[PDB]
């Protein structure tokens, strides 16, 4: 009855009628300016959403309500001063509005060492050693975990993160941000395991939670404490002329962080429509409610996206004939300024539940900051599906289409810590996606109470077009991923994905030989990988595509290629992430690379016993993943 | 044993039952016997065979793309031919017909009425739609949608109504069966003598099937690809594109080839044309085409290896699928060749190359050496490399070489050729350009290198003797030449080869000599 | 076309025309008599049953090939003997034939402490400390690794295993057995993965290697032994009037293993017979290759069993017109004798094949040792499909039908580590079976060289009927298994396990309330879990049996009902037995209890915070398994 086209241009005419600007506003109003997870205008958006759900009449409507730990400032406020050798001296220099959620929180005290970003390639070039030291840096680098992170694997003492002028061009220099340290998804105290008052909560520590306490400070803070350093900063880092590399020797700062944990109500709300085809079968699509600020662009676009998602397909359904195959999923979490707590938590909730039924997800968070370019981080499976979609969504603001640097695929960044998207992918094994109307720098007041609906409509005059053209994106991807039997899902991405991975391991086939080690096994891994795609892009081809029957067979197949790249071998509690290819850890293809690297230098810092098994493992997980792919278990040889 | 088959409307029930009586007066001599299945469509009769109901239904070469799809896994055993029992033709040609004086041409067929065969059929929709999906307004898919735009008025046999109004304009509910007036190469062109379309798409034999009159004949043009107008008469000089004959098909695996071709065999001596006053298989009463078509004047045996996709071939497979993606084509990019390997060893070698050449070769495996000859046919493969003999069995294919391995060491070895024969490299009609160009770059990067292979990769060295080429090769020389597998072989070893294969024959070149 | 009571009589007949025993006897000729894994006589049989299975026109026959690492006797043959407190002395005890594989191979030397079976409960009545001192066991008690290990947990120094007179009615008593004490399945150098040159083999150890030494002695040495020892044996354990419960103060026993590791090629032959429906789906079947001894009941039954049922139901197809709706898999197993290592490897290697495609597992090893009663050990999922067997085969010496006891459900013991049938159900999560026409004491020369055809058909005179009545169960399991559209697995068996492990756990409900913990969530945990079954059950009841597409979304959840029990959380390589009821480790809902009993005793080997997070994990997983059997996710609200 309705095919693609007649579908694209029925949700065109849903987008232009629909006004997006409105409705962040009304996010924005009064009863929603403080959003803070689990307090009591987090939960009034949610019964917002939740009766907005219900009154696009979708089939289903539900809640789910977990009792997850948070940090907060207490009535103890932290400080940051500057002291002398034998005891307390110097000026207070600031007294933090904002914190870093899931820091130590202690009193630490010694020299200061600026270490930049806080990349690991950031320490390793600084002249000055960080140990037993606290350390300074610029937020946006790496996640702020990664920063409290990479700055405690070198025995530093505490972290300070402040905002630059250059990469932030804020006037006012007093504003304090927000964020968090924890280098997991989630809650931090029920790691790989759902927190319902089922479990009882019983005592478990992630591991993922930093022994150092960190704090976030204004730029004019940080340039009062380079008035007490000396030792220009370098040109390579693009930073201000204030930037100051150490402190002197007579004076040092000290850091006191009293951060207190919190247990509160988060709620996660829910809304799906059934699929006609197979219900059972669907594709999630969420966004962020909770804010520490008003966050108009941390959650109030998104939010509002899903908002109007869920009514534009409700719509459609309802009223235009629109025949889903496949049911979809609405969800707005909460706890994301956690790290994507709220949705975490779902994942390792039903888990059990969406095993092989949730074939994808779409993140709606932060996708408008900007409007000179279209950024967009997935797993390959999606980016057929994505750049098909380019070429068919037209810029806000241009008239061109989005598709325009045409090996667009090769300048695709992995997905990070801090996008919701992150879970999904690296830990339940379902291809995730997370698109952007991005800036080249990334929005000022993103953490900032700055992020009122005031300033995203002032730095995004046709903030409604560029929302529209956001939603439409969005839109195609679901109209895409269930209007029809064939899922959009591209198996054949990967072999880029693989060949790229051997190639960077065969420049070592070098110390590969020299220890009683041969690279042959992988270049068949690969190859067979290759060859049981075609098959199946073959399978495909020489297939009825009308017979219910025999597309289940290869759609299902195509479903767990995502799965089976999930490393089986670690333990998912310990390590949650446990895909091969964007997970965290020894067991992915990354670190098999890193621990070979210390090999080229002949240093004590690789370990021979891990590579032999990090190899092991890795091989036979990219061989097994091809022999399931293929078809059959009896059949294949080699 | 009784060799089931299938009918499609009443009047070829009707046909089947005559079909069964005529044959048990002489039969039956060792076993033969037909029976009788009532069906809707050919998409039933398909299904049907698939399910056991069946044993074989004849289908058109178009719609045996169809058939082998899955589940349905139906291979042709038994492929009619026309023209005479003396001179066999397993090509017949398709044309669209039109009235004298229209003023329509080829390139101007938008707005105009049309009478097609059968949705999927190869003169009727396969070939005329052919051309004209990659000139089509946008949206082409629905490949139909944009059919029922292009034309006025159209009767699409086997379509479906509901979803397509404008395609059954001409025949109402665009019925699959002879029960409806406008079916099949005599159906179209009673939508056309009848006034209800401007133009029919069928065989260039329809007209004398239909007219008997050459004075009625001359009321009737025929339109060419260069825009043009010829005679009728004149199907050979002026038409659209030459297609394979229609072949009745049965399961790839149960369905008795053998005892389907020995009842076809007997048929066509008892009830045939020119054999019979009581039963003709070629003509009925009761309507035109029943069970097989008029036009053809026997039947003729599909080689054992030959299967669906190596009967129609490369070029009318490959146009059949991307007339059904939309797909419209040189941007000289190329794709990454994929290499061809027989033995473990081989893809082995491939493999560590594939990673080497950074995805510019790819691997792809078969079980023996004349199986990765059939794959680099249908699509599957691109090159590999083949001796003498085996050239000669891939030429007759349709694959020319490209490269040789020349083994005297000189200061320019690809410059100059040299003939021996030496071991070619085959490749594909459209693949010949990157195959000579990808191949070539591997050269400067893999080729004439020093002994340090132990460290990097050496593309001639092989880890036991001879596995993607040969190892005392020394670079791959391009045939400058447009050479194929006569060209390359010179003269006399051509026939030499030819004899020895008389008597050694290969199921593959008894296939790929067939049509 | 054919029902399922024309494939019971066409079955039978097969059956009665199929001679056993002279194919039990060809297994036993001098060209296979000795089996060592990885021996040239091994491999013999192995190309033997190959040609077998190529030779009954099977659709697919392909072989496997690992290289594990076992362990032999080298020229430094082991020894015994007993010495005095300065340093050698006494006489020569024994120069053992056999050995114990896995092994740790070293020089001990200390008091002999006899700690009968060897079971964690007979250590924990021993009056005699087993700290710092040997000890000498009675095998059967629990597995050999078993003995060993909760000997090496009360800090032992050795172990030694014989076969006493009463549990052995063995005449000659200098006979000696073999045995592994590795307490682990399939290789132990390649633990959680399989052994293949593809992994390079990376150094890993198992940690089910024992850390002291373990060898056999004969009766004869033992009362050697004893003859040295005071101190008379409790009448407790039914033992010989020989047995000695310690050693004088005057001399004790040195114990000396030198066992070296060697690595062999192991070979897995498979023979697969494809489904005319679900081709992808199948049962798998399985008998034990290698044998250390002639292995007539060991081994060549069960080969011989494979052999046959892989004809018979060739012929069922070929001829009979037999049409399997799944496929079924005949397997080889080599390697067997060291603990299922050979079947182990090919688990661990196509896991992901396997993932959801295996739906259940047939062994045939020791279906023949006596034939008092008719034994069977399996998962609840197959409990139904056993009972109904029961009543439709009759035993091959009384006329009398094999369901005899109705409460048999009740009496099922596990399945136990040196079963080729463990790793499967309690690693990969496929529901397995084990039936055997066993005697109330188990066969004396199991392991010994004993173990040849004249014993076996000694001990046993009507051999081919019993042998017959045997591949009918297990044929009748493959009939139901495969045959009709509705898979024969009762995932309602299940709620009698849990009803019994939730009871059992009710008891300590005084010590839950004490601490802060509430046992209602898993009260409910188990309630959902019998409405998730019981709906499942009437949507089976509400469907149309011939439409192909409901039936394959409701058999498509059952088969999950074994895997969603495997536990998410725990690493597949330290703890491969994931499964919560059947595998092993603290996991596993006895752990939970296990540890649970010891706050009884208010000790401190109770440890508090493990058991909230043992209850926690445990009873979300028994709750998720729940809300997955359902049907969907979006429903499910509580
Ligand atoms: C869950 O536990 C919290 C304490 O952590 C308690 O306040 C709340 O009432 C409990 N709710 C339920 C349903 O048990
Ligand atoms: C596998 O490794 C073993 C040594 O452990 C070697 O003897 C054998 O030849 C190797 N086989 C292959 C195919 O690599
Ligand atoms: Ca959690
Ligand atoms: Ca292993
Ligand atoms: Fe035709």
């Amino acid at each position: 009855r309705l095919y693609w086209d007649d579908l694209k241009r029925k949700l065109s005419e849903k987008l232009d009628s629909t006004d997006f600007t409105s409705t962040i506003k009304l996010l924005n109003e009064n009863s929603y300016v403080p959003r803070e997870a689990g307090s009591q205008k987090d939960e009034n958006l949610a019964l917002y959403v939740e009766n907005q759900f219900r009154e696009f009449k979708l089939s289903k409507v539900w809640r789910d309500q977990h009792f997850v730990k948070i940090q907060v400032k207490d009535s103890a406020q932290n400080s940051v001063i500057i002291v002398d050798k034998n005891g307390r001296l110097v000026y207070l220099v600031e007294n933090p509005g904002g914190y870093v959620a899931y820091s130590k929180a202690a009193t630490v005290t010694g020299k200061l060492v600026h270490a930049n970003f806080g990349t690991k390639k950031d320490f390793e070039d600084l002249y000055t050693p960080v140990n037993g030291s606290i350390v300074i840096v610029r937020a946006g680098k790496i996640t702020f975990a990664e920063k409290v992170a990479n700055a405690e694997s070198l025995n530093a003492i505490g972290v300070l993160i402040y905002m630059d002028q250059t990469k932030f061009p804020i006037v006012n220099a007093e504003l304090s941000f927000f964020g968090h340290a924890h280098l997991g998804t989630g809650d931090p105290y029920t790691p790989g395991f759902p927190s319902f008052n089922h479990t009882q909560f019983p005592p478990s520590r992630s591991s993922g939670l930093p022994n150092i306490p960190v704090q976030t400070i204004s730029r004019a803070a940080a340039e009062k404490l380079f008035g007490n350093m000396e030792g220009d900063c370098p040109s390579d880092w693009k930073t201000d002329s204030t930037c100051r590399m150490v402190t002197s020797e007579s004076k040092n700062v000290k850091l006191t962080v009293s951060n207190v944990l919190k247990e509160i109500k988060i709620l996660n709300i829910f809304g799906v429509i059934k699929g006609f085809v197979e219900p059972d079968h669907y594709v999630v699509v969420g966004a962020q409610r909770d804010a520490w600020g008003p966050g108009a662009a941390k959650s109030g676009v998104g939010t509002a996206l899903l908002l109007k998602l869920a009514q534009m397909f409700s719509d459609m359904v309802l009223k235009d004939g629109f025949q889903p195959s496949r049911s979809i999923i609405f969800a707005s979490w909460s706890a994301g300024d956690f790290g994507s707590v709220g949705a975490t938590e779902w994942l390792e909730g039903y888990l059990s539940s969406l095993h092989l039924k949730a074939f994808t997800y779409i993140n709606l968070d932060k996708a408008v900051l900007g409007t000179s370019n279209f950024k967009v981080s997935a797993s390959p499976l999606l980016y057929t599906l994505i750049e098909k979609t380019m070429q068919n969504v037209k810029h806000p603001v241009t008239g061109q289409f989005l598709y325009q640097d045409s090996n667009w695929a090769s300048k695709v960044e992995k997905l990070t810590l801090d996008n919701a998207a992150f879970p999904f992918l690296a830990y339940s094994g379902i291809p995730a996606v997370s698109f952007c109307f991005c800036e080249d720098t990334d929005y000022p007041y993103l953490g900032t109470t700055m992020d009122t609906y005031k300033e995203l409509i002032e730095r995004i005059p046709e903030l409604n077009k560029v929302a529209r053209a956001a939603a439409e994106v969005a839109g195609q991807f679901v109209i895409k991923l269930t209007h029809d039997v064939e899922l959009n899902l591209d198996y054949e991405r990967y072999n880029s994905q693989l060949l790229s991975f051997v190639r960077d391991l065969n420049q070592y086939r070098a110390d590969i030989k020299e220890m009683g080690l041969s690279l042959q096994w992988l270049y068949s891994a690969r190859g067979d990988f290759f060859r049981a795609t075609s098959r199946l892009t073959t399978d495909f081809g020489n297939a009825e595509k009308t017979d219910r029957f025999v597309m289940k067979k290869l759609n299902d197949r195509v479903m767990r290629v995502e799965y089976h790249f999930l490393s089986p071998y670690v333990s998912p509690k310990e390590s949650p992430f446990r895909h091969v290819f964007w997970g965290s850890g020894s067991h992915t293809l990354p670190a098999l690379l890193e621990n070979l690297k210390l090999r080229k230098q002949n240093n004590g810092a690789f370990n021979e016993t891990l590579f032999r098994n990090q190899l092991a493992l890795a091989t036979w997980t990219i061989q097994g993943a091809a022999n399931a792919l293929s078809g059959d278990v009896w059949d294949i040889d080699n | 044993k009784t060799v089931r088959w299938c009918a499609v409307s009443e009047h070829e029930a009707t046909k089947c039952q005559s079909f069964r009586d005529h044959m048990k007066s002489v039969i039956p001599s060792d076993g033969p016997s037909v029976a009788c299945v009532k069906k809707a469509s050919y998409l039933d009769c398909i299904r049907a065979i698939a399910a056991n109901e069946a044993d074989a239904v004849t289908l058109d070469a178009g719609l045996v793309y169809d058939a082998y799809l899955a589940p349905n896994n139906l291979k042709p055993v038994v492929a009619e031919f026309y023209g005479s029992k003396e001179d066999p033709q397993t090509f017949y040609y398709a044309v669209a017909v039109v009235k004298k004086d229209s003023g329509f041409q080829m390139n101007q067929l938008r707005g105009k009425k049309s009478c097609h065969t059968g949705l999927g059929r190869s003169a009727g929709w396969n070939i005329p739609i052919g051309l004209l999906y990659c000139d089509l307004p946008e949206p082409r898919k629905p490949l139909e949608k944009a059919v029922a735009n292009f034309f006025s008025g159209s009767c699409a046999p086997c379509a479906d109504g509901t979803d397509f109004p404008q395609l059954c304009q001409l025949c109402p509910g665009c019925g699959c069966s002879t029960l409806n007036q406008y079916f099949g190469y005599s159906g179209a062109f009673k939508c056309l003598k009848d006034g209800a379309g401007d133009v029919a798409f069928v065989k260039h034999s329809t007209i004398f099937e239909n007219l008997a009159n050459k004075a009625d004949r001359d009321q009737y043009e025929l339109l060419c690809l260069d825009n043009t107008r010829k005679p009728v008469d004149e199907y050979k000089d002026c038409h659209l594109a030459q297609v394979p004959s229609h072949t009745v098909v049965a399961r790839s695996m149960g369905g008795k080839e053998d005892l389907i071709w020995e009842l076809l065999n007997q048929a066509q001596e008892h009830f045939g044309k020119d054999k019979s006053k009581e039963f003709q298989l070629f003509s009925s009463p009761h309507g035109k085409d029943l069970l097989f078509k008029d036009s053809a004047h026997g039947f003729l045996k599909v080689p054992p290896r030959m299967d669906a996709k190596m009967y129609l071939g490369y070029e009318y497979v490959t146009a059949i699928r991307n007339l059904r993606e939309g797909t419209c084509p040189p941007t000289d990019e190329c794709k990454p060749v994929k290499w061809c390997a027989l033995s473990h060893h081989e893809r082995l070698k491939c493999d560590e190359w594939s990673v080497n050449s950074v995805g510019k070769i790819e691997c792809v495996s078969a079980e023996t050496t004349e199986d990765c000859i059939a794959k680099i046919m249908n699509g599957e493969a691109d090159a590999m490399s083949l001796d003498g003999g085996f050239v000669y069995i891939a030429g007759k294919c349709g694959l020319v070489p490209v490269l040789a391995e020349n083994y005297d060491k000189s200061d320019n070895c690809e410059d100059t050729p040299e003939a021996g024969p030496n071991h070619a490299v085959v490749t594909r009609k459209d693949k010949e350009a990157c195959v000579h160009k990808i191949l070539r770059q591997q050269q400067h990067l893999f080729g004439s290198d020093v002994t340090d292979c132990s460290g990097n990769f050496c593309l001639f060295r092989s880890e036991t003797k001879d596995l993607l080429f040969r190892d005392d090769t020394v670079c791959l020389a391009k045939l400058h030449d447009r050479n194929t597998y006569e060209k390359y072989l010179g003269e006399e070893y051509v026939k030499a080869v030819g004899n020895l294969r008389k008597c050694s024959t290969s199921s593959l070149l008894e296939a790929c000599t067939f049509r």
